[PDB]
């Protein structure tokens, strides 16, 4: 998704930016620009001015607030962005050749506990989406254009469980039906899908939310749709597994043993709790 | 081209993982949003080409010592993790991982990546590792281990300061290509 290019926010924190004080970009890099980069360049360009010690990058994406900040030094918050859309916006950019031609809003996912801690257990996660809206759009005559408005979401930590469960169903649904085929690729997000052995794998996901049936149907609008994910996921493995059979040859062959054995494992272990 | 299949070996708790998922996210170590699946797809571009780099995770557990080599067939570069603050994980590159790679896969390139180099010159880890008579490593005392060992080369980096980030992949692709 960088036929559009890449997107990073940056904010100017301090009296000694003269007038960028208090303002915020949107920059517009080339496709594939790493986050090293940029802030290497920002921090590497107001370094050679006030001083190395001054430049102080705000390794963060929560809001600034303006207090907790020295005022002798210079701050920039770097936060990478993507294009955010409509439905309808979305939709079009997929019948019409040319797509890159609105882009006014931004988003970006910062997470957190209600702790103040950015990361939690599976079930004290949570993740604010905001949406940037810039004042013109991109392409312009400008390579940054500045932020006018903003507006944060907050998703529960099943609507989190739902979205990682969803980009890691289509993850293998696109490496599946792709054309010439990726095995290496293919592999890597089945094996990571079904015989995880770092992170806690998408058990633990049905485990801590589909173990009860809720009361409040408010909450039921969640509770279903983590478990109908769980079943298109469930589905997307199978495809992948049967797919990733084809494309072995022999040296691979305990190798997908043992990914299909830990797929058997795991449905077994779902199949109480989607249905 | 294709995919390239990279394996990340190297103990837990040198922030391996840690790296991993905040280079391809292009997040702070403090912004990931994290997840519950492993492995993590990047694409880097080099020379203006992009290429794709399959980045496998694996657990260093003893736990773990008979399923993980299955990830190792048709394997194109390795990371090997060591965390430059931690020289339990720096023994463990002599003796566990290099080892164990070279042993499935003795034509395929790997790599030394330090890790965690921010808390090298940071005061309250150096007198704390000091505290039970142990040095972090210096560059010198791990480029020789990769001299030593036939490694590409030495890397490291750090996933807070972006320091060499972009190098550690850089160079992985890139000696993939050879």
């Amino acid at each position: 998704e960088r036929m559009f290019g890449t997107y990073f926010r940056v904010g100017f924190y301090g009296t000694k930016f003269g007038d960028l004080d208090e303002q915020e970009f949107v920059y517009k890099e080339p496709a594939y620009t790493k986050l090293a980069e940029i802030s290497h360049r920002l921090e590497g360009f107001y370094g050679e001015r006030f001083g190395e010690d001054v430049v102080e990058v705000i390794k963060d994406s929560n809001p600034v607030d303006k207090c907790k900040l020295d005022p002798n030094k210079a701050y920039i918050q770097i936060t990478y962005v993507e294009p955010y859309f409509d439905t309808y916006e979305m939709k079009d950019r997929i019948t019409y050749f040319d797509k890159n031609y609105n882009l006014r809003r931004f988003m970006y996912c910062t997470p957190f506990t209600l702790d103040g801690r950015a990361h939690g257990e599976l079930h004290e996660q949570f993740k604010r989406k905001t949406i940037l809206t810039t004042s013109h759009a991109f392409p312009y005559i400008k390579t940054r254009v500045n932020v006018t408005h903003k507006e944060e979401i907050i998703l529960t930590p099943i609507e989190v469980a739902i979205e990682d469960m969803q980009k890691k169903t289509q993850e293998l649904a696109f490496a599946t039906h792709q054309d010439p085929a990726d095995p290496k690729m293919l592999q890597m997000v089945l094996q990571g899908s079904v015989g995880t052995t770092v992170n806690q794998g998408p058990l633990e996901v049905a485990q801590v939310f589909l173990s009860e049936i809720p009361s409040d149907p408010k909450l039921f609008r969640h509770h279903n749709k983590l478990r109908l994910c769980f079943k298109d996921f469930t589905k997307r493995c199978e495809d992948a597994l049967r797919k990733n059979k084809s494309l072995i040859g022999p040296d691979q062959k305990e190798y997908q043993r043992e990914l299909e054995r830990n797929y058997h494992r795991l449905k077994e272990a779902l199949q109480p709790l989607i249905n | 081209m294709q995919t390239i299949k990279c394996v990340v070996v190297g103990d837990g708790a040198v922030g391996k993982t840690c790296l991993l998922i905040s280079y391809t996210t292009n997040k702070f170590p403090s912004e990931y949003v994290p997840t519950v699946f492993d492995n993590y797809a990047v694409t880097v571009m080099i020379g203006g080409e992009p290429y794709t780099l399959g980045l496998f995770d694996t657990a260093g557990q003893e736990d773990y010592d008979r399923l993980r080599p299955l990830s190792y067939p048709q394997t194109d570069v390795f990371l090997v993790c060591f965390s430059v603050v931690s020289p339990s994980s720096f023994e463990n590159v002599k003796e566990k991982w290099v080892p164990e790679i070279t042993h499935h896969c003795p034509k395929t390139p790997f790599l030394l990546v330090g890790t965690q180099i921010d808390l090298r010159d940071d005061p309250s880890t150096i007198e704390k590792l000091a505290k039970n008579k142990q040095k972090p490593i210096t560059p010198e005392t791990a480029e020789k281990l990769a001299r030593d060992l036939k490694a590409v080369k030495y890397v490291e980096c750090s996933a807070l300061t972006q320091k060499g980030l972009k190098n550690v992949f850089d160079e992985a692709i890139l000696a993939a290509l050879e």
